[PDB]
């Protein structure tokens, strides 16, 4: 709106790569999770074939396309809470400590629904499980919403 | 202050003094940078040194604003003697966990975010607790080793 | 363990010493319901992931910024100087300092 | 420039010139060649690397030469602190597959013609990225240890 953040503008500056003004349709998925957005994958897909646009072949963009597409993610923005988050963990190990042994968050993040990569995996416990294989989700989902 | 860093500051006050009168001007400064291999040293930063006194950097001005700002230095054979208290038993170097709690459960100034700082050029070792020794050297003689 | 994964009717199910009993179909018709609910629940709680998965990244690939650049240049520099007179001079000759 | 590296500089040229006044000629050069073995150091050679410069080679003509062909020189530390930052654990050394597409995929100095020619004389291990540690040697102090 403007509240018109301009910022915004400035940050497709920083991703597009060949300094023409135009971002990839494979990067929109990334820079609207680096604005401030977390649209899940599949929305991320649905939405561009929604609109018969197709992330298989080459593709552009233009500053009029993404400014709207970043506003249709930013309502779907009240799907991110924390206690749903917490919880969900909270019943994926027993007792009353929140302790993810490592190779179950490591192996559930890789391999259940979403795929994330374990390089990605391992980057996102790294510092949060120490040498006793087990994870503290309620410091590890605290310094997740940090970023 | 022990006599022998004492006079290990006069010593570095005739290396940076070198027109040899007993005070340290800013033309001393560019000269003592320019000889460790600083071409570009601004006379900005020589200003910023001379800013931190009230008047010209004599033995014992020099003496008194290393006073106020190293008000905890501590030598590496206390700091060895406090480690050596911790670790009773000689040789092994204290765990990190240990070094946390005890930190944090004694003093206000063991506080963790504090121990996150410690950790963090401290490297894991000297964070951790583990090793000991290049963290009493790191802190009487700063930067890696 | 394994159904541990999927965005299935965790209820619709109940397991025993040899084996795992499961429903069709009403109970099958309960699951399915749940199995859309947790696309939901679950798709969602994905995407979040995937978001912060590739947050992670950015503060790796940016630190690494400058690491690289001196590995970059560095390396370069050998490659043009290796070649020369005075460099292998002063390569031979460096030993016998201290 | 560290101020030790600088040192190494400052020492080479004393090597070089034997006359000890300060400024490398090409007498120098021929007889700093003669006591290393090369009778046979043809004045041309020693005319290329005279014309490198524009003036006489005293210190800071010799400094200012190396500075502008070593624009990405890097020592031997620094270097092992961003091999270790490629291997976090420790002691291994990284995969060959790995440093070729992290160095392509990152930037544009690490794009492939170029790293067949970091395999091309950078052994095996180095070019792989396996072993590590002896291109850092390399990199410092050039051919074969």
């Amino acid at each position: 709106s403007k509240a018109a953040a301009d910022d915004f503008k400035e940050a497709f500056l920083l991703f597009d790569r060949t300094g023409d003004a135009k971002i990839t349709a494979s990067q929109v998925g990334d820079i609207a999770r680096a604005l401030g957005q977390n649209p899940t994958n599949a929305e991320i897909n649905k939405i561009l074939g929604n609109p018969s646009k197709e992330e298989m072949n080459a593709a552009a963009i233009t500053f009029e396309e993404f400014l709207p597409m970043l506003q249709a993610a930013a309502n779907n923005k009240d799907q991110g809470t924390f206690e749903d988050f917490v919880e969900g963990l909270r019943v994926f190990d027993k007792e009353g400590n929140g302790t993810v042994m490592g190779a179950e968050l490591r192996h559930v993040l890789a391999t259940l629904g979403e795929k994330m990569t374990e390089e990605e995996v391992e980057e996102l416990m790294k510092g949060q499980e120490d040498s006793n294989g087990c994870i503290n989700y309620e410091a590890f989902v605290k310094h997740i919403m940090s970023v | 202050f022990d006599e022998t860093e004492i006079e290990d500051f006069k010593e570095a006050f005739t290396v940076i003094d070198q027109n040899a009168d007993g005070i340290i001007d800013k033309d001393d400064l560019r000269e003592t940078f320019a000889a460790m291999g600083r071409l570009n040293v601004k006379n900005e930063e020589l200003d910023a040194m001379i800013k931190e006194a009230s008047g010209p950097i004599n033995f014992t001005v020099f003496l008194t604003m290393f006073g106020e700002k190293l008000k905890g230095a501590d030598p590496e054979d206390v700091i060895m003697g406090a480690f050596k208290v911790l670790d009773p038993d000689g040789k092994g170097s204290i765990k990190k966990s240990f070094l946390e709690e005890l930190l944090t459960t004694g003093g206000g100034r063991f506080t963790p975010e504090e121990i996150k700082n410690m950790w963090a050029a401290f490297p894991p070792d000297v964070a951790g607790n583990v090793d000991y020794k290049n963290i009493c050297y790191v802190i009487t003689h700063g930067e890696d080793a | 363990k394994l159904l541990g994964g999927g965005d299935v009717d965790h209820t619709q199910y109940a397991f025993g010493h040899t084996k795992v009993f499961f429903k069709a179909g009403l109970l099958g018709l309960l699951e399915e319901m749940r199995d859309d609910k947790l696309a939901e629940i679950i798709t969602a709680t994905q995407a979040r992931c995937r978001g912060f998965l590739m947050r992670v990244e950015y503060r790796a690939m940016v630190e690494r910024r400058e690491s690289i650049f001196c590995i970059q240049y560095n390396v370069r520099s050998f490659m043009n100087v290796k070649h020369w007179p005075w460099m292998k001079l002063f390569f031979k000759i460096k030993p016998l300092l201290k």
